[PDB]
């Protein structure tokens, strides 16, 4: 069984936690308790293939540099509901691509809280947008809630480490 | 700040703020959690390494007893400390009633319990006969693995690579080969079955229910040696849970006894060394020699006046 390290990245308050739990033990974290630094483990299927998945959940501030030098894939979360989020990504791509030396680095763009289709605050097309400056890297709009697009963020980077 | 890793068994681990650094006690760490009361009523920190595992009391500070675990090995055990490097460890609670854990509904519990329990069952520390291992490996795989496929499952899914993931090590080699059509069967049984829900919370909670008969679950695991009656030596784990007292063989982890509270009876040591358990109508007697033998009988003696 190949063993995958997932590192989820992002500001603070965008789902990080939410959409890993969700995925891991099928549970919605309602309250917020700000992650120090906690780790989960995981057996997927994906392509036939049984997977380890050890997915490291990460503090929305914060020991950066060595997730990204140990991590294969990568999941950048913001909220479509808080403009700021979807700012900090930019940097926390650059950064990733300059710990790896290469731009070939498996990673997914995920806008999450798309059950709060009202409180949107970023648009669609804009995350699209931004996927696609990033060398078309993968999109994804996702909910921890509704368990909208949650699996499928960590089964496409497992793909990503593949290829 | 001040942080520590909390682990469970299945190699996932929380950090946590140590407000008073090595001062903070394991109440102040499981406040530290994302456990509300009814999530953290049923478990608490142990500290543990490779050969010894101790359940720390909400008073203990669990930073001094890795600080002070190469004094903890030496005083329970004869292991050299050198390859003991202890971590913290949130697990079930030794003491809490059966009666208890079968009342629990909260998905996050059910999910550390089954955990914990996977975890004991994989490593052969579960005695159990053959049906009930086969029914513990179809619910495995209809857990890990989801709903069954002929196309996926029916032939050559069940090598040893995937059945180390559902049957105890220590049947893996001479028994578990010839369980896979039994277990394939009960395994699509489960998922055609719109009878049986396939919700995670409630598979893993079917998964505990055939785990609650076994004798040894939720056994707090000791170390000891015994001596056969022309005398050898017999490394022993020995099982304290809240139905009574076992014994496993170390190298094996058969089942060589099984008592039950209110049919045995136990007498510590006078140099704290060993202890004596005196079974009823059996009319047998044993002598178990251990350094931890002051804790088995005071968690006998815990255990034993919990039942009514
Ligand atoms: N409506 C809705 N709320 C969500 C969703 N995902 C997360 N939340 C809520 O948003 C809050 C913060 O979620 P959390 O997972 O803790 O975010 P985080 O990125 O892990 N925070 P941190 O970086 O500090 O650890 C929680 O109250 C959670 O219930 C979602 O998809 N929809
Ligand atoms: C003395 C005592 C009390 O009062 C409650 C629980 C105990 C548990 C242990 C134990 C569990 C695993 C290893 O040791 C020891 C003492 C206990
Ligand atoms: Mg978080």
């Amino acid at each position: 069984m190949r063993e995958y390290k997932l590192v989820v990245l992002g500001s603070g308050g965008v789902g990080k936690s939410a959409l890993t739990v969700q995925f891991v033990q099928g549970i919605f974290v309602e309250k917020y308790d700000p992650t120090i630094e906690d780790s989960y483990r995981k057996q997927v299927e994906v392509d036939a293939q049984q997977c380890m998945l050890e997915i490291l959940d990460t503090a929305g501030t914060q020991m950066r540099d060595l997730y990204m030098k140990n991590g294969q894939g990568f999941a950048l979360v913001y909220s479509i509901t808080a403009q700021s989020t979807f700012n900090d990504l930019q940097d926390l791509r650059e950064q990733i691509l300059r710990v790896k030396d290469t731009d070939d680095v498996p990673m997914i763009l995920v806008g999450n809280k798309c059950d709060l289709e009202d409180e949107r605050v970023v648009g669609k097309e804009q995350g699209q947008n931004l996927a696609r400056q990033w060398n078309n890297c993968a999109f994804l709009e996702s909910s921890a809630k509704s368990k909208i697009n949650v699996n499928e963020i960590f089964y496409d980077l497992v793909r990503q480490i593949n290829r | 700040y001040e942080k520590v890793r909390i682990y469970r068994m299945d190699g996932s681990y929380r950090s946590v703020e140590l407000k008073h650094g090595n001062n903070t006690t394991v109440q102040q760490i499981m406040e530290g959690m994302r456990l509300s009361q009814e999530t953290q009523q049923y478990f608490t920190i142990w500290i543990c390494s490779e050969n010894l595992s101790l359940q720390l009391k909400p008073y203990h500070k669990p930073l001094q007893h890795v600080r002070d675990w190469p004094e903890i090995l030496a005083e329970l055990t004869n292991l050299d400390p050198q390859r003991e490097t202890p971590q913290l460890f949130l697990r079930r609670d030794v003491r809490l009633p059966l009666e208890v854990e079968k009342q629990i509904e909260d998905p996050l519990a059910i999910l550390i319990l089954f955990d914990e329990a996977r975890y004991n069952l994989l490593k052969g520390f579960y005695t159990a006969p053959d049906a009930k291992l086969i029914t513990l490996a179809s619910l495995l795989l209809q857990i890990v693995y989801g709903n069954y496929e002929s196309k996926k499952h029916k032939q050559g899914f069940l090598n040893e690579e995937n059945l180390k993931s559902i049957v105890p090590v220590t049947k893996l080699k001479s028994k578990a080969p010839h369980w896979t059509n039994r277990i394939l069967h009960e395994y699509k049984n489960l998922s055609t079955s719109e009878g049986v829900s396939k919700e995670m919370h409630h598979l893993q909670r079917m998964f505990l229910q055939n785990c609650w008969e076994i004798p040894t679950y939720g056994a707090a695991f000791f170390t000891g040696q015994i001596f056969t009656k022309n005398h050898k030596v017999i490394p022993v784990y020995v099982g304290v849970n809240i139905k009574g007292l076992h014994l496993l063989n170390m190298e094996t982890k058969a089942l060589l006894i099984s008592l039950k509270y209110g049919c045995f009876m136990w007498q510590l040591g006078d140099t704290d060394t060993c202890f004596q358990i005196h079974s009823m109508e059996n009319k047998m007697s044993f002598i178990v020699h251990t350094k931890q033998a002051g804790l088995v009988v005071k968690l006998l003696m815990k255990l034993n006046g919990q039942l009514m």
